[PDB]
């Protein structure tokens, strides 16, 4: 029924390790990018 | 009377976490957006602020200091008396428009 | 240069807001599950046939024979249920947050789902299953309901007396194209979505705060693609069979039912829906109401708050529409037996009153309480 | 002039990567 | 406005902001976020788990009840 | 050479003569479109630091576009850098020397200053020779050493809404290339 | 402009002198 | 320092950049697929085909 069984496993593998890899270091990447926003300071100073 | 709830669904709503008024989170239409261009710069350029400082509070997923929170009390309608009158002249171009 | 002033007005320096959450990432991915499925099933068509003596064979033979064929089978299979989860997180999105206040943007939505209801149940046809064809004969039979025509208007559809080989290969043809209709209305779908801007959680006017759509929304949709693959390829490599029912393996068959029947996952609330009511075209126009009240939706709206952001009787009774959905959902993969008969009739009319009715009420007592 | 170093190395990212895919 | 130059009119407002290379990009993830985090879970669970319990109670005594059906009596 | 790298970008204002047939491209389109009202490329100096880059004043709807072309002329002369204009920008800066150094007053804040920075006057002479040392490579070399790929201090106000965003700029600070 | 301090020096040195040229900034001396 | 020796010389320009992801990838390749197949074989022990070869093969 299955004969791509084990090939499929190995893939999966390669897969979760892969994620496991690049998840972080994308989520790296737009924190990165975001940084400039997260971490400013809005200062209102009106007239009078 | 009832004002409590009124008072408990104020701070239930969550808008004053962010230090805003009732009326900067009124939906804009065409009454709205002309009751606020009708407001003077003052008022303008504060709910600009309020705005934009609550904005990016819910970019960082966070709200203002307890103390800073806006309160039921000293909500202030700034709005209102604009917007009454903008519908009202609208009221009034419609029932001319009637006839 | 009239190429890349489009694409820059739409992707590089498009003004979002600056406070956008990630329930705005299903959008993109949307298109991603549109353009995988089309990739992945041009690739199948490639191999598949649409005639019943080969659909079956041919299908196996990807599987089995067409070098990786298998995976790209699954993909498809699988991608076509992350299509439709990613749509249910998109519609719902927009509910929540008032999003379908962009009328038009919201009802080229509103078809955009149906064609791909259209898409995926003629897609599940294709392979020639038991559950298949016999999805087929179930869920077309429904249009004889209808008063004068119906009895026509189905064996027009089949072109013939029943769910056939005629059937089967014009399914193919409509699946086939009708994607390319949702891209073409989709691209439409974001053409009023620029005259209108984007909406943000709060439900307030975010021209004060802008932001440039790249670099920042670029990778953080980049970041969401990897996840709807993770998502994609955790069922593809470990759950392939776990959406899909059994009884698609056993070949179709005619003079034999397969006893519990239904539709797939993404049907089953609609299908609930039209068990509750017991006279068959009443049946019919809950089904067809079930989907079609998004339409409405914008006019039942009371609030002068747009966002439900700022609104807990809202939030409690949106998110009970959800749990509503979910039991109906689960009512319509139960058979047609006490205790579930009971539980669908009042989840039916529960989600139709929470609509329809409570909501709104919400919406104008919340008011209430604000002074507005 | 000033392309020629950054050309090759170019010519060089392109004739790898060709011999890495194929 | 669609354009940036023609959105909208802001006044008296000035953004300090810092390059993503001087800064950090996990400043006090687990430190300030993990507290964070629950608070908004505090916030919002009231509204969002209890239709979902509900789901839940009605699901198992659904399922429950049908096994009770399915069964033999006297 | 620096100082020969700002000469070569320029300075314009909209009284100028020659306006699109000015030799700093960054005039030329400035000029041209009409972008600017302004701009003046800076090498403000301290002890052990300063700040090297350039100042513009334009409409809300140009900012965009003088950024882009401003960056466009840091990348291009730190990637490509022509003899000739360096040339130019050589002698824009003997002229400079030359022209300020004339009246006393000049010549005693040239004084003055030289010896609580520089330790002592420098001569003319000694200024050409440095000058002359510059050539097409030296630019390049020094452009890209302190304008390619780094974070710059930038600094907005008025009605700004239309200034790139941090990231865009600072991507703007190298090249594709 | 707003003070006397800064106000002192405006009032007519000698009678205007327009400049104009190719490089330098159009000037109106004194 | 260790990071910035690589920036200086080997990616500050994009030419060299891409030189590195290219030939990083490459090696990548050979790597991580050698790494990840030998994990897989060792988590599955005896049970494939490659194992019980030598069995049914005097050649
Ligand atoms: C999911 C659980 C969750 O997070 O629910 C609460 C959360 C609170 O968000 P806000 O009201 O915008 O305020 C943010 C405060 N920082 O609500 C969210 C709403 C998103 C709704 C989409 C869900 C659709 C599910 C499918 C239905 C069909
Ligand atoms: C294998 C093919 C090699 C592709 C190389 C493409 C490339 O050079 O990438 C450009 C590179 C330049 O961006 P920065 O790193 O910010 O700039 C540094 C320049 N000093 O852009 C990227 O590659 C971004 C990667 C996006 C995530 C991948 C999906
Ligand atoms: C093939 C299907 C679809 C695709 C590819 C698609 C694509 C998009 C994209 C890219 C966006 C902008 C990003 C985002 O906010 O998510 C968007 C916004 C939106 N879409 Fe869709 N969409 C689809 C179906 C639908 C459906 C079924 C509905 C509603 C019935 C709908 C309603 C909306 C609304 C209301 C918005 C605006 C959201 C906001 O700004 O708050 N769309 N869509
Ligand atoms: C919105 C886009 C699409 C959706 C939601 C979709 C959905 C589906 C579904 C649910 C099936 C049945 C899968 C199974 O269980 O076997 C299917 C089969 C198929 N689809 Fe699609 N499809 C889409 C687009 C396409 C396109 C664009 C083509 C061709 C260009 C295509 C070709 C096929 C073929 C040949 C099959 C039969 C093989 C099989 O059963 O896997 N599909 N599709
Ligand atoms: C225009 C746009 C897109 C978007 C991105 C890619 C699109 O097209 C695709 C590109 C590649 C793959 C699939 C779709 C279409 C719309 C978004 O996501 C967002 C997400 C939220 C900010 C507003 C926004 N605006």
């Amino acid at each position: 029924a299955e004969p791509e069984h084990d090939h499929r496993k190995r893939m999966g593998l390669k897969m979760l390790l892969m994620m496991g890899l690049l998840l972080p270091l994308v989520y790296a990447m737009k924190r990165h990018k975001w940084s400039v926003l997260k971490s400013r300071k809005l200062a209102y100073r009106p007239p009078k | 009377w009832l004002e409590g709830i009124r008072k408990w669904y104020y701070n239930a709503a969550g808008f004053n976490k962010l230090g805003l008024m009732r009326d900067d989170t009124i939906h804009e239409n065409d009454d709205v957006k002309e009751a606020i261009r009708r407001l003077p710069e003052n008022l303008y350029n504060d709910r600009v602020f309020r705005i934009k400082r609550a904005l990016d509070l819910s970019m960082r997923q966070q709200i203002l200091p307890k103390e800073q929170w806006t309160k039921y009390e000293e909500d202030k309608s700034y709005l209102e008396p604009y917007l009454k009158e903008v519908i009202r002249e609208r009221k009034e171009r419609e029932e001319w428009a009637k006839k | 240069h009239p190429l890349m002033k489009i694409v820059n007005n739409a992707f590089i320096d498009l003004p979002a807001p600056s406070n956008i959450s990630s329930w705005w990432n299903f959008g993109s991915l949307l298109g991603i599950c549109l353009i995988l499925q089309i990739l992945t099933g041009l690739f199948l068509a490639m191999h598949y046939t649409s005639d019943t003596t080969t659909a079956f064979s041919s299908v196996t033979h990807i599987c089995r024979d067409v070098n990786y064929g298998w995976i790209i089978r699954y993909m498809h299979a699988n991608g076509a249920s992350m299509f439709f989860i990613c749509l249910y997180m998109h519609v719902g999105r927009g509910l929540y947050y008032g999003s379908y206040t962009f009328l038009e943007t919201w009802n080229i939505g509103v078809i955009l789902l149906l064609t791909v209801m259209a898409t995926a149940f003629m897609g599940y046809v294709l392979p020639w299953g038991q559950m298949s064809f016999w999805g087929a004969t179930v869920i077309t039979n429904l249009l004889s309901a209808i008063p004068y025509i119906g009895t026509n208007l189905v064996e027009w559809i089949w072109g013939g007396f029943s769910v056939d080989k005629a059937t089967l290969t014009r399914f193919f043809a409509f699946h086939f194209i009708l994607p390319f209709i949702i891209m073409a209305i989709a691209m439409v779908h974001l053409l009023f979505l620029h005259e209108t801007g984007s909406n943000n959680p709060t439900g307030i006017s975010s021209d004060v705060d802008k932001i440039p759509f790249h670099p920042y929304y670029t990778i953080k949709d980049i970041l969401g693609a990897l996840l709807l693959i993770l998502a994609l390829m955790l069922l593809v490599l470990f759950a392939p069979d776990l959406l899909g029912d059994p009884d698609n393996y056993t070949p179709a068959n005619p003079l034999n039912t397969p006893p519990h029947i239904k539709p797939e996952w993404y049907f089953l609330f609609a299908y609930a829906i039209l068990r509750s009511i017991p006279n068959k075209l009443g049946g019919v126009l809950a089904l067809a109401f079930s989907i079609l009240i998004l339409a409405l939706i914008p006019l039942l709206h009371t609030s002068k708050q747009r966002s439900m952001m700022f609104r807990p009787l809202s939030q409690c009774l949106f998110w009970a529409l959800v749990a509503d959905l979910l039991t109906l959902t689960w009512i319509g993969g139960q058979p047609v037996e006490h205790p579930y008969i009971t539980i669908g009739q009042l989840a039916s009319v529960l989600y139709f009153l929470l609509i329809l009715v409570l909501m709104p009420t919400a919406g104008t007592i919340e008011n209430k309480l604000l002074k507005w | 002039r000033n392309w020629v170093p950054t050309a090759q190395l170019w010519g060089a990212v392109g004739a790898v990567g060709l011999v890495s895919a194929t | 406005g669609r354009q940036f130059g023609h959105l909208t009119r802001v006044r008296h407002v000035i953004t300090y902001s810092l390059s993503p290379f001087e800064q950090r990009a996990f400043p006090h993830y687990f430190s300030k976020g993990i507290p964070n985090v629950l608070r908004r879970t505090r916030a919002c669970i009231l509204r969002v788990a209890p239709p979902f319990v509900a789901f839940y109670l009605v699901y198992t005594w659904g399922t429950q009840e049908f096994e009770k059906s399915k069964r033999k009596n006297p | 050479a620096l100082q020969v790298a700002n000469a070569i970008i320029g300075h314009y204002d909209c009284t100028y003569g020659g306006g699109a047939h000015l030799s700093s491209p960054l005039a030329s389109i400035a000029a041209t479109n009409k972008l600017c009202q302004s701009f003046q490329t800076f090498n403000i100096c301290y002890a052990d630091t300063g700040l090297l880059g350039a100042h513009f004043v334009c409409d809300h709807m140009s900012i965009d576009d003088m950024m882009f072309v401003l960056q466009g002329q840091w990348m291009r002369l730190c990637t490509s850098a022509t003899e000739s204009e360096v040339l130019r920008g050589k002698n824009l800066l003997r002229n400079a020397l030359v022209s300020h150094l004339d009246g006393t007053t000049p010549v005693c804040e040239d004084i003055g200053r030289s010896l609580l920075t520089y330790g002592r006057r420098i001569p003319l002479a000694e200024w050409e020779s440095r000058i002359a040392e510059v050539d097409a490579r030296v630019v390049r070399e020094v452009c890209s050493k302190y304008f390619y790929d780094q974070c710059p201090a930038v600094a907005g106000f008025g009605p700004i809404e239309q200034l790139p965003d941090y990231n865009r700029i600072r991507s703007g600070m190298f090249w594709l290339r | 402009v707003l003070c006397r301090e800064s106000l002192r020096g405006q009032a007519a040195g000698r009678p205007l002198v327009a400049s104009v040229s190719l490089n330098v900034p159009a000037s109106v001396r004194y | 320092t260790l990071t910035a020796r690589l920036y200086s010389l080997l990616f500050r320009r994009t030419s060299t950049f891409a030189l590195t992801i290219v030939v990083g990838a490459l090696f990548f390749e050979r790597a991580f697929d050698q790494g990840a197949d030998a994990i897989y074989e060792h988590i599955n022990e005896g049970k494939l085909w490659k194992h019980i070869k030598h069995k049914y093969e005097n050649k």
